């Protein structure tokens, strides 16, 4: 994808966060689970559903086909209108067949970038006082509870407070044990 | 101590101009350019140098025929447009017919 | 209030160099540009950013801020580079200022004088108007004087300044406005003028 | 690459406003500021002010901030200064620049041809034409009292050339002009041939010629 | 004007306008649309 | 944004740098203040303009209606003549509109885009010698002066002229002071 | 570019990397050499392949003219017939240039995006067993031949396995030497 997160750095997404699209997976001495982040996901749907809106909204008026006839010496104007409502079926069907194969590539790099930036936000909230592992996730320098893991999940993760812990433990990890 | 710093950043500003997107209406921009003209002036007026053949209460028949009513008309000076009203009042005085009467005002949106 | 020497001067082939100087919150951080004007022509960028030269422009022409100050330098130069060249800068409230410019750089004639006098129409028109051309001199410096009778008149006098011919002497002319009864009742009225200390004379005299 | 082209003169009395335009080739839209400079006779130029692309912000000089106006009209690829409380000092010739990138700075690097506004308070006036009547000898025609500049003056239809002198105009103290031809002929020509004047004033529409006699 | 609708005169640079399709002269192109515009700076904040 | 960065990690803009539409904030013994990056606004500028000059262009061939008369027995030809001219401006009018749309969207990825070309390049100058806060800043490990930051704003920053001073610093971090 | 990859903090391209579109250059005790990455040049081949066969298939049904003659006094029909016919070429050139200038913009982005994201599988296969050096370069703080090369250019290095010289190179740089 062009973001390179969905089945790139992250390969291959997960089947068990099920109450959201992007989200988080932890791991700490009380147990390990899933959970979903809300702000992301709903601006995802407002995005999408906006989207599909907007398709239908643009596509409202279009051109109708109306039927007339015409004698056996009329031949030259049945074909002018023959060809004149063909000739907007086919500019119709381009259209949407072709707003159709670009929003698709869109929205699914949309949801890329959701993934990416939703994994540097993260990031730079973790700085140093976490490890880069290049799968998708991060290890603590620090014990990071139950209590600390929701704190990066909602934004408020305090860097300053475990910042000291962390230079010890990457102390310890420089100088070999 | 804390250390010398640089930051990355952008330009706010104290617009509400507002644009949409497909997937979100109404955003506030910083800049933004509207390029429909939604103003007229409610007046018929010269295209360049040339005044309009402005037909009052007269139709096409009724100035090419010289229906009594269309004096106005008897030698117009060269035209831009010419402008006729939806039903002009004074058409075809005495009641008929005007054979391939729109063929004719096709040719006349050529002179 | 950027300051730049009023004229410079060389021959056919030399290098002449223009300076240009202001306080720190002109050339000291901000850059400077140089132009150049020749008469009948806008201004003409030939250097910026201090030392960059647009395409165009030729290596001949230089320029560089040897501290608050600038100075542009042309080498081999031409009777084309016969012209005004001006510094530009950025001055921080905030402006372009540009400096004051700087003028990058035949025998004695005796002037013909040739005074008329009221034409009749105008007379008739209750106007006056006494008209002394003085054309083909050099150097290019006259004054004017003129008198009524033997004696001076100051009162209604137009000269214009001196005036580069096609053919590089120069010209000029006077007028002096009058009543018809002023022009009628004096004896004559006559144009002085002079030129390196040799003054000619016309006068003329109410249809005598 | 880029042509900048301006409005024609413009003739103002003081304390009234005039506004130049100045069209730029290409575009419409640009990327580049551009700003108006003017320059007096015999003076330096003086930077006015400049408006930035897209931004639309606009920056004037110390010495007319209040009363200069610069717009543009983007899809017209157009920009316009407007100058009010005119006064004598303002007679310059006015020149727009473009600017090398989107900042309005020291460095312009095309300039439009210029064009020239004039603030006297002589309105328009046509001249009065008088004949200036006869070795050789001398004859003319005094052009009077004509504002503003220029006039034409040729003799007999253009036919004269040789011996033929047009002076540079006077500027009164009444604001009008006035400047006087001369040609230098034959005596031996003086009471037979035939000598017209044509004068010429465009601004006032007047055309007159002149029979020159003895 | 350069440009004249059956409704009035249209005096603009503007590449589209909606007063009405049937136009004579130099004119720009007719829309239905009651609102276009472009973005030109970017998301103003909050 | 697609790409984080406007309203993201950068959350926010600044009403005090009025020069530009991207460029730096910085801060340092001498004071502080906001300096526009002339190089990146400029390409926006460019590009912008270049966009705004493509749809005027594009959009110049367009149906152009024209009026046509019809008798009381050439109804199915009037029919005909309505509906091919207001297929037209249906069409044109989604064309349009849609144009617009689309290109409202990619303009306002590209500014995100350029504002995070941008701290990027910083990022990327400064490597190790500074320390990323993850709101858009950079702390200094070493003194940077006036001078030295118009070499981070301008392309030039030498890194192996501060190295030492930064090695030092880090280390003073690590060991707790 | 919008991805800021090429002609950004990789400064101009490779004239001597001829098998692909993307890929490495390598330097070490027994020499230096390029190297395509043929999986992504492959996947961009595959992009590019399908949409040059998207734009010809979509583009197959399209207004196609027909010749009809009219008469000396059916000239309003004549003139209906010719403006619907230019209506029809108008629309469908507006759509080809369209198409083509959009497409071209997201091609361009592609192969940026492509890079971008290969530098990044580098990055976070490497992590800090390398030194990110800021052109598109990373210095190992292990000693790295052409068989460790390659697990770098095919997916399949193993940090786990240098990280104890990495550990200690790093902190033979951090004390001075
Ligand atoms: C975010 O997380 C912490 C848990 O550590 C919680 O106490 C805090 O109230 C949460 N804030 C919000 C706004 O939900
Ligand atoms: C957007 O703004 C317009 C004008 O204020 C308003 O009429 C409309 O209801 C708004 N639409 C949305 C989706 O917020
Ligand atoms: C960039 O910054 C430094 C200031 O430290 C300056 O000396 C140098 O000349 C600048 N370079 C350019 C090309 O402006
Ligand atoms: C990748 O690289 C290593 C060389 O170090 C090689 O031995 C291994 O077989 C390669 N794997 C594949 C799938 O090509």
């Amino acid at each position: 994808g062009l973001f390179g997160a969905i089945a790139g750095f992250i390969e291959g997404g997960w089947q068990g966060m099920v109450d959201g699209w992007y989200g988080y997976h932890h791991s700490n001495e009380q147990g390990s689970g899933y959970a979903a982040d809300k702000e992301s996901t709903q601006k995802a749907i407002d995005g999408v559903t906006n989207k599909v809106n907007s398709i239908i909204d643009k596509m409202n008026t279009q051109f109708e086909a109306v039927g007339r006839e015409f004698n056996n010496l009329e031949r030259r104007i049945e074909n002018l209108n023959k060809k004149m409502e063909d000739g907007f079926l086919d500019v119709w069907t381009y259209n949407a067949e072709l707003l159709v194969l670009m929003e698709n590539e869109r929205t699914l790099d949309f949801h890329d970038s959701n993934v990416k930036n939703l994994y540097d936000k993260v990031r730079l909230q973790l700085r140093d006082n976490a490890k880069e592992l290049g799968n998708g996730c991060f290890e603590f320098y620090h014990k990071c509870d139950n209590e600390c893991m929701e704190s990066v999940r909602n934004g408020t993760y305090d860097y300053p407070q475990y910042s000291e812990e962390a230079r010890l433990k990457r102390e310890e990890i420089s100088s070999g044990r | 101590d804390p250390g010398d710093q640089i930051c990355i950043g952008y330009h706010a500003n104290n617009s509400t101009e507002q644009v949409d997107t497909i997937m979100e209406k109404n955003v506030t921009v910083t800049h933004a350019q509207d390029i429909l003209e939604k103003k007229h002036n409610g007046k018929l007026c010269d295209l360049d140098g040339v005044k309009p053949l402005i037909l009052r209460d007269c139709s096409v028949a009724g100035w090419l025929l010289g229906n009594p009513m269309c004096d106005e008309f008897i030698n117009v000076p060269e035209w831009s447009y010419i402008v006729e009203k939806a039903n002009p009042v004074n058409d075809l005085c005495y009641p008929g017919d005007f054979n391939d009467y729109e063929e004719l005002k096709h040719l006349l949106s050529r002179i | 209030v950027l300051t730049q020497p009023p004229s410079v001067s060389a021959a056919p082939g030399q290098k002449v160099t223009i300076s240009c100087s202001g306080s720190s919150s002109n050339i000291g951080n901000d850059y400077v540009s140089w132009y150049q004007q020749l008469p009948g022509t806008a201004p003409k960028l030939l250097i910026y950013d201090n030392n960059k030269r647009p395409s165009g422009i030729p290596d001949r022409f230089s320029g560089s801020k040897s501290g608050t100050s600038a100075t542009l330098g042309i080498t081999g130069l031409q009777t084309g580079d016969e012209a005004n060249y001006y510094c530009a800068t950025w001055d921080r409230t905030a402006y372009v200022v540009f400096g004051g410019g700087t003028k990058l750089t035949q025998p004695k004639a005796a002037p013909s004088v040739t005074l008329f006098p009221p034409s009749s129409e105008e007379l008739q028109a209750n106007k006056a108007t006494l008209v002394c051309l003085i054309s083909d001199f050099y150097p290019g410096a006259v004054t004017v004087a003129w008198k009524a009778d033997s004696s001076p008149v100051k009162a209604g006098v137009e000269t214009t300044t001196p005036s580069k011919q096609s053919n590089n002497k120069y010209a000029a002319s006077s007028y002096l406005s009058l009543t018809p009864e002023q022009w009628k009742s004096h004896r004559s009225y006559s144009c002085q003028v002079t030129h390196e200390g040799s003054t000619v004379e016309k006068t003329v005299a109410p249809t005598e | 690459e880029v042509q900048l082209v301006e409005s024609g003169a413009e003739v103002k009395k003081p304390g009234s406003s005039v506004k130049v335009s100045c069209k730029a080739s290409g575009g419409p839209f640009r990327s580049y500021a551009i700003s108006w400079v003017r320059q007096a006779p015999g003076q330096g130029p003086e930077w006015m002010g400049g408006i930035i692309p897209i931004f639309g912000t606009t920056k004037y000089a110390p010495k007319f901030q209040g009363r200069v106006t610069i717009t543009a009209d983007d899809f017209a690829g157009t920009v316009y200064m407007e100058l009010s409380s005119l006064r004598s000092e303002d007679t310059a010739m006015y020149y727009c620049a473009k600017h090398m990138g989107y900042q309005v700075r020291e460095t312009m690097d095309v300039w439009g041809k210029g064009t020239t506004v004039t603030v006297s308070s002589a309105s328009t006036k046509g001249p009065s034409v008088f004949p200036l009547a006869p070795g050789t000898a001398a004859l003319g025609c005094l052009v009077k009292d004509y504002f503003p500049e220029p006039v034409t003056v040729s003799w007999n239809s253009g036919a004269l050339t040789s011996g033929v002198h047009t002076f540079p105009a006077v500027l009164q103290s009444s604001g009008l002009y006035s400047l006087s031809s001369v040609v230098t002929v034959p005596s031996s020509s003086l009471g037979t041939q035939t000598y017209i004047c044509n004068v010429n004033h465009k601004p006032s529409n007047t055309k007159v010629d002149k029979r020159v006699e003895p | 004007t350069k440009c004249q609708t059956p409704m009035g005169a249209i005096n603009s640079s503007m590449p589209f306008h909606n007063i009405h399709p049937l136009t004579i002269g130099e004119c720009p192109k007719y829309v239905k649309s009651n609102r276009l515009v472009l973005a030109t700076g970017l998301r103003n904040s909050p």
